[PDB]
């Protein structure tokens, strides 16, 4: 199907504390494949996944300088970040930064993106067409101004529609024996009195790659949606993800639920029910 | 401007008494980053805990993966405790293996 | 492949 690559940057600022920490992790679809972190003791750009690890000293020596780079250009960016909203050079503020690509089963470039926030709000956005900005506020506008004159969005577009899918795609390749594998759920229900009056029934998903899922209660054929309790999707540690949903029910009542599953996995999308 | 770590502790697979497994703590949803997470059995820290590479959600809150080597058993007791500046105590979350 | 980020904001 459709895959996408991300790259995930934070820059948290700590005064008294030395210079602010930068991170930055790479992802294709649910599968992180590099880290780089400022404050390791040697910080270098380091593979997340067997299938990266073929890449060539030349590879990991860019990554690594692009990422020292990335790290003094995030340092500077707080501190002015830290002026346009006339802040106190005692707080502690964040900047994090995602952009990619986002390709479609025959490899060419749905859409790309790069967006950015400061203290966990939206300040600036690449726009879908590639060539202009969305500012947040007055202090994005400065941002955009800069750009602007920097021919940024021209050098973004550059690099989504080019090395930025053509890395997508030799990844797939690489690791096309688990990137390309989708794995469906292991499905079940389980039951849990809670009183005479009332059980609780729980539809599991469980080993399923990537992350998506839909996981719904029906009654009577209706979907429950205010009456389901829906936890986050949750990594299992070994590749893979978890999910359950659950809905209260009247005992005796049990068999008029359905739960409804749909995963890429799946040759066909699953209805269960609690089989006592 | 903050947002408080939402928890689950949970394992890798379904926990059968007496065989080897991970015990998981996911915290997410949290904003700023920095987060304090111990696992721990009946009440004691576990000392060699690993955890993931920070990274984030599409709405740019946090998420983390803490997790160890446990082998769980009917009496002993696992748990999650976690401070965040959002919490003004530590916030402890007790392992149910049916969630 | 990272993009080179050289534009401070």
């Amino acid at each position: 199907g459709s895959h996408s690559m991300r790259y995930f940057y934070t820059a948290m600022s700590r005064p008294g504390r030395g210079e602010p920490r930068f991170i930055a992790v790479g992802y294709v679809d649910d599968t992180q494949f590099v880290r780089f972190d400022s404050d390791a003791a040697s910080p270098r750009m380091a593979p997340r996944a067997p299938w990266i690890e073929q890449e060539g000293p030349e590879y990991w020596d860019r990554e690594t300088q692009i990422s020292k780079t990335n790290t003094q250009t995030y340092r500077e960016s707080l501190r002015n970040l830290r002026g346009y909203y006339n802040q106190s050079e005692a707080g502690s503020h964040t900047l994090q930064r995602m952009y990619g690509c986002d390709v479609g089963p025959d490899g060419r470039l749905l859409r790309g993106h790069d967006q950015s926030a400061y203290d966990g709000k939206d300040y600036i956005a690449l726009n879908e067409d590639l060539s202009s900005w969305t500012a947040a506020d007055t202090a994005a506008q400065i941002t955009q101004r800069k750009w602007e004159a920097a021919r940024e969005a021209e050098q973004w577009r550059a690099y989504l529609e080019g090395l930025c899918v053509e890395w997508l795609r030799r990844y797939l390749e690489n690791g096309k024996e688990t990137l390309q594998r989708a794995d469906p759920p292991k499905t079940h229900v389980t039951h849990h009195p809670i009183s005479d009056h009332e059980a609780t029934l729980r539809c599991w998903a469980l080993g399923f790659y990537p992350a998506e899922i839909t996981l719904t209660w029906q009654r009577d054929g209706e979907d429950q949606t205010q009456d389901t309790e829906l936890v986050e999707t949750r990594p299992a540690g070994d590749r893979t993800f978890q999910k359950w949903a659950a809905v209260v029910v009247p005992s005796g009542e049990e068999q008029r639920y359905t739960c409804h599953v749909q995963h890429e996995g799946l040759p066909k999308p699953l209805t269960l029910r609690w089989e006592p | 401007i903050q947002r408080t770590p939402k928890i689950q502790v949970y394992s890798r697979h379904p926990a059968e008494n007496g065989k080897s497994n991970f015990l998981n703590c996911y915290v997410s949803g949290f904003h700023p980053s920095d987060i304090e997470v111990d696992l721990l059995k009946n009440g004691e820290r576990i000392e060699k805990v690993e955890h993931s590479d920070l990274s984030f959600s599409k709405d740019w809150s946090f998420y983390l993966l803490y997790y160890t080597e446990f082998t769980p058993t009917e009496k002993d007791e696992y748990a999650c405790r976690v401070n965040h500046v959002t919490l003004s105590q530590p916030k402890i979350v007790k392992w149910d293996r049916d969630m | 492949n990272q993009k080179l980020i050289a534009n401070q904001f």
